[PDB]
């Protein structure tokens, strides 16, 4: 974690460069419509992780 | 930036487009209409008139108008 | 590890730390505005019709 | 690092903006409808909203 | 030198969540309401992600702020139950002499009190491991078994009860108080399904919140058991 | 400080994978031209090279020893700046209580900008009055209108920059004799032999000077999977 | 004395209602082309691109 | 952006803006009521559309209380200055602050939409069952609005409570005023939610709490257990403002700061235990009536201490300073007006006097003098004091003696006659009345039209 | 209760027989609505507003010290109208006590 328990990542192993990660000027043209759909789906990984852990117990109740 | 120092800088520096003010007043005007229009509609629905004539629910003299 | 290369923490709001992914989620929901307006307007029409408020004039004609 | 001049001379010579003209109490009654039906940015935003 | 607080300047979840709420009202189908609830869950989870990402600010007061919010919320949960207990006792003078069958004081109360106590013991072990920077995999699945049995027992009770909500305000209060407890039990499932070991350990507000909430729900059942069953 | 959160792992030491791979240029870079990571590893490599050479320590002066470890010999200029820096940081999450301010000794109000909001509560006991807030701008000796308490603004400003530990170290510390890579190699062979590495930082550092992958086991150390 | 007369010269009475010409006579909605004013509209107000469409807080 | 903004000061402006907008609808409803009551007969509402009048009075009350004065005095001024008074950069919970104002707007849209689409019937703003539970769907919509409003109120209360954790200066009296209102909300709202859910259960879930063998008086207990704390949740922020204005404009340090603070705390505790003075005529037990009457009269003690501490703030102030500023006039007018409202409150507090004066226009005038005059003027005075900080313009209010005089005179023309008809007696929540009560009703109606005209002169 | 600072008679004794109370005007001046120039753009009108702040004004006494614009509450300390970010540097509330430590002094 980038918190007290851990620290920063060495530059040798950084893969998300903020200069390229940000600067979203005209990003929709770079990704296209299918890319836009992919990015939206990928933005909800946190919500997907939850639903994978929440659904099973509810199936059992049903 | 100097332009971003003040919140609502255009309005505070007196450069804002007047349309913003017009919309605010229009929104208030529409809010007021929510008390008058249903009054007229309901009056007509149950009576057939948009507004009553003062004391038309009571006995009136022959020459009353 | 270099402390000065993490300025995106305060330069960018947390809601958009995800770059295009976070911008895409906002943009997708933005596309649903007018569909929502039509849907909400339909509900008003549904209640207005079911209460016979369209026959205000036909009732007394 | 960007270099900018102290001032720039515009190509046109039209003084489009300035202080408000003196207005009366009911000036809005004609100015507001004028903007709606005569300013493009206003009536293109209205038609767009209504259509969709 | 840095600013004391890393201000959040913009947020769009609030609009979405508020619109989602309106859909509950402005709808013509109950299926739309079911799917709308999923949208709510998703966006509430995004807000939780924002809270986790605020950890990057290294602000000491963040833990305290969130902890005290939970205190206020727990207080509101306790006061809602109080309002139901109030509704129950206001009509106490019309109970126990009506031609209805009230609940037994032997079977349901005992197995439920024994069950909910075991739930507390599991959560307590989770807290103990949290203190000891340790984890035991089986613990969460014991909670799932406990929740399953609780759901199985409550469903059968309602279906086999011979008195209905319209029979008496006693029956209405019994069903409503039990349902309110169940809803808070289900909210505990919502919270506990994500329990995992996080290496930042005791600066994680989730752990303290779960412990407090589970204890609240179990304690609330002690009060209910005395009022209704015993 | 009480307002700071918990020490990170990095607050103690940095991972050896953050060592710059061009050690030869790192040890020749002037201090003013070294970044935070570069400055960390310059001091650690040079400081541990001198500390891991016991036979030379007794003959090394404290001035030279402090330079090798990267510690700044203190003086009144630097002490003043560092002290006012730490006083500013402390006041970020602590109360502001001290002696009554007079013309001879005004209340010192540290600031980075040209202004800081300040409140006067008066003296002690019955001489304490309600908070009177005022904007303390630089270049004026302020006097409370109620108790006549004198205030003054102190600015942490130096040459188009504010005062930081990095700025104080750059302005007052002077680079000594250029670090000799022969010392790195000599100490490396002292503590690293026959598959025993008792100076891990000097084994990695010597490997980079050799070109990366030269020393035994270093290719395997640098081969990662993700 | 009348203090308004001292600074009467600075206050030149206005010509346009609300201080803007009809958009047809001059399009104040467009971004200014002047160098160093890409974040401003022609009338001087901040452009929607600078504040909304490509706000820096959103990663632009 | 506009809707996405989290700035606490921007959100404070939004609260004031929305209160004025929704306020237009509130005032319009008030004009309808007073027009109708101008004489006996039907004037603007047909006898076959009397249900509309019942809806007008219901919505008037609900909107002015929960959508106008509460969002203005507890949401508007608080969100703008509280973080500044606390010498903190911004509000503790930025994202929660944004959603709260959006929630208020969404609940307002639901209410007004229900006017347009649903059948128009009314049951009072106190939604007494069984009348509330035998109505049409408009009652269901209003319940949704209240519950949604409750969410915004509670989360905003949580937001203000967190200032104690971050405040970097001294807790001024005004900050104490908001904190205590927040506490009052945290303790009262959960009870309201419960009783509202029971109203829904009887409306929508075939529950039987408000049918025979179920006590309808139960609702009144739980409702008013929130009801009266609400009237102090609406007045305490006004008291906090009055303290700041008097001290600042008179250049005088608050006298008895700790007594002011301890008076606010006292009012809250007492206000949480006196609710049944709204239920005097139901037929409660003699000892209960005596308890509530006794404790209700006690509230005057702490409330009286604050009034006298304000008076000495204005006494002795320098004569050279111009005293005609609108903010100062409004602050002074509040003391003069609040005493009238409070004294009449003590009169109605005596239950035997209350038997004659319950459900009469004397009660109306009582709470109007405090809210429609006192609270409104306090909000105006507070905004006026912060005109430079807020930065609004295009109005002629800051120095307008005509507006203050005309407002004071005409507002009293409306509600002073309503005290008289309380001993006539003219019941509340009625539209038709006997011909011998026209004079006073007519005078008040002339006052209402006049006040509206004075609202146009500010622009 | 607060009744002003305590005065000892020795402190009321003048060093000259002609000393009287200094007659310095504490009226800051004549003001009105801030008047922006038409020529100034949004940035330059912001600078104009920042230069018209009354809370940045003071009165200089005969000995060169200045009594600033003061207020009971910090609401009057931010720029008018309030900027988006006000108290970047935490405002310092100065408390006074009689405690001292030796490290602060030198002999
Ligand atoms: C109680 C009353 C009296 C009070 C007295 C006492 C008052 C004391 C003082 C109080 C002061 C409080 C603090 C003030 C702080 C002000 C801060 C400020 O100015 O902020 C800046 C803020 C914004 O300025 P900015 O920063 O430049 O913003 C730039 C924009 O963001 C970006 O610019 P843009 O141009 O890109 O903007 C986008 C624009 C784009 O706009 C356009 O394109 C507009 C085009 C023209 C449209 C015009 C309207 C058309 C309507 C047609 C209707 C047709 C009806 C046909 C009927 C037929 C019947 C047969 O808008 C939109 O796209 C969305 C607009 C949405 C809002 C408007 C909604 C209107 C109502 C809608 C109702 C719908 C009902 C549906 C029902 C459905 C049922 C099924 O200012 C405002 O918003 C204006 C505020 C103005 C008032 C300020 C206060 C002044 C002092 C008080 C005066 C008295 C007021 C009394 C109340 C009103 C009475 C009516
Ligand atoms: C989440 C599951 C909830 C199940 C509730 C069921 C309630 C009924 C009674 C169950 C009694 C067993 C214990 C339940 C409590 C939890 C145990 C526990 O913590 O295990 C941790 C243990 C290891 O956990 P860990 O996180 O790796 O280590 C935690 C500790 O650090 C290290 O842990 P440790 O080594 O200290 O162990 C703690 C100790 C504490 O427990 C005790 O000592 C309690 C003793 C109770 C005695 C009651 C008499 O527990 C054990 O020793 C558990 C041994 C389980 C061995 C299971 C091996 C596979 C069995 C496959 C059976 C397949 C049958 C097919 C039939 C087909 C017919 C056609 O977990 C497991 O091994 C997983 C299974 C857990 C027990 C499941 C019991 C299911 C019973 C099904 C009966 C079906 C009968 C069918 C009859 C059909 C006739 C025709
Ligand atoms: C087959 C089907 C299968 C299943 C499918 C299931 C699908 C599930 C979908 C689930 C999701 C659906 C919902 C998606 C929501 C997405 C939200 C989002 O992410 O948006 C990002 C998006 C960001 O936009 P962007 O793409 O970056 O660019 C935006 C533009 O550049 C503009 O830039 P801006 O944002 O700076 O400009 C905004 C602002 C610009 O400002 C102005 O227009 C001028 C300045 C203000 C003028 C004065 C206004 C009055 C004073 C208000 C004071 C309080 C304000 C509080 C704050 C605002 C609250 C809205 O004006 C406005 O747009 C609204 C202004 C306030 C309007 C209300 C004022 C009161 C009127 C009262 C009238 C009646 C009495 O958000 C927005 O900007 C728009 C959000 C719109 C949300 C609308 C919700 C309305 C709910 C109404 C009630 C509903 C029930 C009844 C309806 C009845 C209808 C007949
Ligand atoms: C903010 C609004 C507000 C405020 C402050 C108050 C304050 C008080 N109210 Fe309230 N009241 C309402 C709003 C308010 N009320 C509303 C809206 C209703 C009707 C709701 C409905 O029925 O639908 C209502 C109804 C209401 C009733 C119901 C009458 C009836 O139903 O028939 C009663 C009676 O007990 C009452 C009493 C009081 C008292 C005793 C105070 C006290 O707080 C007053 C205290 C102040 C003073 C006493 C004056 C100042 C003090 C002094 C000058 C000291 C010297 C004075 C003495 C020693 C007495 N109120
Ligand atoms: C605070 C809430 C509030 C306010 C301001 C008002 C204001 C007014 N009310 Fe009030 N009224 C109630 C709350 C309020 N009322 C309640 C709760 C009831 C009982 C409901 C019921 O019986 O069920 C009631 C009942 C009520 C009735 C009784 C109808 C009946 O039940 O028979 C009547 C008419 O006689 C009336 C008239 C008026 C008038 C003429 C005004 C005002 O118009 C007088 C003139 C004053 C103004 C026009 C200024 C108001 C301005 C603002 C509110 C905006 C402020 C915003 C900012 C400062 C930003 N009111
Ligand atoms: C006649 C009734 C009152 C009309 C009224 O005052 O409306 C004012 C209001 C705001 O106008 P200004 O204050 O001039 O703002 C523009 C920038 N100065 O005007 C409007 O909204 C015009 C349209 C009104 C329609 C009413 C129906
Ligand atoms: C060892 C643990 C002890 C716990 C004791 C807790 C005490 C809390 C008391 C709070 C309220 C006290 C009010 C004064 C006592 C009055 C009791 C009383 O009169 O009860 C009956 C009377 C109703 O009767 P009537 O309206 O006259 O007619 C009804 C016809 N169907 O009052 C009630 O409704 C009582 C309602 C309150 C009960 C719940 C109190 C809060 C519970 C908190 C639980 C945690
Ligand atoms: C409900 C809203 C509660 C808001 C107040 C408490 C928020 C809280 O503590 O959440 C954080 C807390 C732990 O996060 P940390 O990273 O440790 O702390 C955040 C930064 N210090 O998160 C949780 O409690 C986990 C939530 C997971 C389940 C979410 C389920 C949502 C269900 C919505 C149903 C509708
Ligand atoms: C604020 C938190 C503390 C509130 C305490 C309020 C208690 C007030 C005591 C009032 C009193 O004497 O109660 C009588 C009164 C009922 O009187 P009658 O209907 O005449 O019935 C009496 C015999 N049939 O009691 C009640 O209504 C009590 C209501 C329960 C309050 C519970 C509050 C819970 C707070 C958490
Ligand atoms: O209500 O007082
Ligand atoms: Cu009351
Ligand atoms: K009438
Ligand atoms: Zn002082």
């Amino acid at each position: 974690w980038p918190l007290w328990c851990g620290g920063g990542v060495p530059d040798k192993f950084i893969k998300i460069d903020p200069d390229v990660h940000f600067n979203l000027q005209g990003y929709r043209e770079r990704i296209g419509w299918y890319g836009f759909f992919t990015a939206f789906l990928q933005a909800n990984y946190h919500a997907f992780v939850y639903f994978v852990r929440f659904i099973p117990i509810n199936i059992a109740i049903f | 930036n100097l332009e971003d120092h003040f919140d609502l800088a255009e309005y505070m520096m007196k450069m804002h487009n007047p349309m913003s003010e017009y919309l605010y007043w229009i929104a208030g005007f529409v809010s007021g209409l929510h008390g008058i229009l249903p009054l007229l509609h309901s009056n007509y629905y149950f009576s057939g008139m948009f507004l009553p004539r003062d004391n038309d629910n009571t006995q009136l003299c022959d020459d009353s108008w | 590890i270099d402390p000065t290369k993490n300025q995106w923490r305060w330069c960018v709001d947390p809601a958009w730390y995800g770059g295009m992914r976070d911008k895409a989620n906002m943009d997708m929901y933005r596309l649903m505005v007018y569909p929502f307006f039509g849907y909400a307007l339909l509900y008003l029409h549904s209640r207005f019709k079911q209460n016979d408020k369209y026959n205000v004039f036909a009732k007394w004609r | 690092g960007r270099e900018l001049p102290e001032y720039v001379v515009l190509p046109h010579n039209q003084q489009r903006y300035g202080r408000d003209k003196s207005y009366s109490y009911f000036t809005c009654l004609w100015h507001f409808p004028k903007m709606v039906f005569t300013e493009k940015w206003c009536y293109t935003n209205i038609m767009w909203f209504v259509f969709w | 030198f840095e600013l004391n607080i890393n201000i959040i300047n913009y947020n769009y979840l609030g609009i979405i969540i508020t619109v989602i709420i309106s859909i509950y009202i402005y709808n013509n189908s109950n299926i739309i309401s079911v799917y709308n609830s999923n949208l709510l869950l998703i966006n509430i989870n995004i807000w939780m992600k924002y809270n986790i990402l605020d950890m990057l600010n290294l602000n000491v007061l963040d833990y305290k702020i969130l902890l005290w919010i939970v205190v206020i919320i727990i207080s509101n949960e306790i006061l809602l139950f109080v309002s139901f207990y109030w509704i129950y006792y206001h009509n106490y003078i019309n109970y126990y002499h009506v031609n209805i069958l009230i609940l037994n004081s032997y079977n349901i109360v005992y197995n439920n009190i024994i069950l909910l106590t075991l739930l507390s013991t599991i959560v307590n072990i989770k807290f103990y491991n949290y203190i000891l920077s340790y984890y035991k995999y089986i613990l969460s699945y014991l909670i799932y078994y406990n929740n399953y049995m609780f759901n199985n027992k409550i469903i059968l009770e309602y279906k086999n009860n011979s008195n209905y909500t319209n029979d008496s305000v006693y029956m209405t209060s019994y069903f409503y108080i039990i349902l309110l407890h169940y809803i808070h039990i289900y909210d505990s499932i919502i919270l506990i399904v994500v329990y995992n070991y996080v290496n930042y350990k005791n600066i994680n507000n989730y752990y303290i919140n779960i412990n407090i909430y589970y204890h609240l729900i179990e304690v609330l059942y002690i009060v209910i058991s005395i009022l209704l069953y015993l | 400080y009480r307002h700071w959160h918990r020490m990170s792992e990095d607050d103690w030491a940095l991972p050896l994978d953050s060592m710059p791979e061009d050690v030869k240029t790192l040890m020749a870079t002037p201090q003013t031209e070294r970044g935070f990571v570069e400055d960390y590893w310059y001091n650690r490599i040079r400081g541990e090279a001198t500390l891991l050479d016991p036979e030379a320590l007794p003959s090394k002066s404290y001035i030279a020893l402090a330079r090798d470890m990267g510690l700044q010999i203190v003086d009144e200029p630097s002490s003043h700046m560092m002290g006012l820096i730490e006083l500013y940081e402390y006041l970020r999450g602590a109360s502001f209580v001290g002696p009554f301010g007079t013309i001879e000794n005004p209340v010192l109000v540290p600031a980075v900008g040209q202004e800081r909001v300040v409140a006067c509560t008066g003296g002690v006991g019955d001489e304490e009055h309600f908070t009177l807030w005022f904007r303390c701008r630089e270049g004026f000796m302020y006097r409370c209108g109620e108790c006549d308490q004198i205030f003054m603004l102190v600015r942490l400003y130096y040459e188009d920059r504010y005062w930081t530990q990095t700025l104080v170290r750059d302005t007052f510390m002077s680079d000594g004799d250029m670090f000799d890579l022969k010392t790195l190699e000599r100490v490396h062979k002292m503590w690293n032999k026959d598959e025993m590495v008792r100076w891990e930082v000097g084994y990695w550092a010597q490997d980079y000077v050799l070109g990366k992958g030269v020393l035994p086991g270093m290719v395997e150390e640098h081969t990662r999977v993700n | 004395k009348s203090y308004y007369d001292d600074f009467k010269d600075r206050l030149k009475p206005g010509k346009y209602t609300q201080g803007r010409c009809p958009q047809s006579e001059g399009d104040y909605r467009q971004e200014s082309k002047t160098i160093g004013r890409e974040h401003l509209n022609d009338d001087g107000t901040r452009s929607k691109r600078y504040t909304v469409k490509e706000a820096d807080a959103l990663g632009y | 952006f506009y809707i996405l903004v989290n700035n606490n000061k921007r959100i404070g402006i939004y609260y004031i803006k929305l209160s004025i907008i929704i306020g237009i609808l509130g005032i319009v409803l008030s004009y309808i009521i007073r027009v109708e009551l101008y004489n006996s007969g039907n004037r603007i509402i047909k006898y076959d559309n009397v249900n509309y009048y019942n809806m007008v009075i219901t919505l008037h009350g609900l909107l002015m209380i929960f959508y106008i004065i509460m969002p203005g005095l507890y949401g508007g001024i608080p969100l703008y200055i509280l973080p500044i008074l606390s010498v903190i950069t911004d509000i503790v919970l930025p994202r929660i602050n944004n959603i709260s104002i959006i929630i208020v707007l969404i609940s307002y849209i639901v209410v007004i939409n229900s006017i347009v689409i649903e059948y128009n019937i009314g049951t009072g703003w106190t939604l007494y069952p069984p009348l509330s539970i035998i109505g049409t769907v408009i009652v269901n919509m209003i319940l949704y609005g209240l519950i949604i409003i409750g969410i915004s109120s509670i989360i905003s209360a949580i937001n203000f409570m967190n200032i104690l954790i971050v405040i970097d200066g001294i807790i001024y009296v005004y900050i104490w005023s908001i904190i205590i209102t927040s506490v009052l909300l945290i303790i009262s709202l959960p009870i309201l939610n419960g009783i509202l859910l029971m109203i829904l259960s009887d409306i929508y879930f075939n529950s039987i709490y408000f049918i025979l063998n179920g006590d309808v008086v139960l609702y009144q207990h739980l409702f008013w257990y929130f009801g009266h704390p609400e009237v102090y949740i609406l007045i305490l922020p006004a008291f906090g403002i009055i303290s700041i204005i008097l001290s600042v404009l008179n250049n005088k340090i608050i006298f008895g700061m700790k007594s002011m603070i301890l008076a606010i705390i006292m009012i809250s505790i007492l206000g949480s235990i006196v609710w049944a003075h709204h239920i005097y005529t139901v037929g409660l037990e003699l000892d209960t009536k005596i308890y509530f009457n006794n404790l209700t009269l006690i509230i005057s003690i702490p409330t009286g201490n604050k009034i006298y501490n304000w008076i000495i703030l204005y006494i002795g102030s320098y004569n050279i300073l111009y005293n005609g500023y609108q903010s100062l006039i409004f602050s002074i007018m509040f003391i003069i007006i609040f005493i009238i409202g409070g004294i009449t409150g003590i009169i109605i507090s005596i239950d035997i006097i209350d038997i004659g004066l319950h459900d009469t226009y004397y009660i109306v005038s009582h709470f109007h003098y405090i809210l429609s005059i006192g609270a409104v003027i306090s909000l105006l005075a507070g905004i006026l004091l912060l005109k430079d900080i807020i930065g609004y313009y295009n109005v002629i209010i800051k120095i307008n003696k005509y507006f203050g005089l005309l407002l004071f005179i005409n507002i009293n023309i409306i509600f002073t006659p309503q005290f008289i008809i309380g001993f006539n007696v003219m019941p509340r929540r009625i539209l038709e009345y006997s011909d011998n009560i026209i004079v006073w009703n007519l005078i008040s109606s002339i006052g209402s039209i006049s006040t509206i005209l004075i609202l146009l002169s500010i622009f | 209760i607060y009744e002003g600072q305590t005065v000892q008679e020795s402190e009321l004794i003048p060093q000259e027989d002609d000393w009287v109370i200094e007659e310095t005007n504490f009226c800051l001046g004549r003001n009105c609505y801030v008047r922006f120039r038409e020529e100034d753009d949004l940035a330059r009108r912001a600078l104009h507003q920042m230069d018209s702040q009354l809370n940045k004004m003071h009165t200089r006494l005969r000995d060169g010290t200045v009594i600033p614009y003061m207020s009971f509450h910090p609401d009057e300390m931010v720029d008018r109208p309030a900027p988006i970010h006000t108290f970047s540097e935490k405002p310092l509330l100065k408390w006074t006590w009689d405690e001292t430590y030796e490290e602060a002094y030198d002999d």
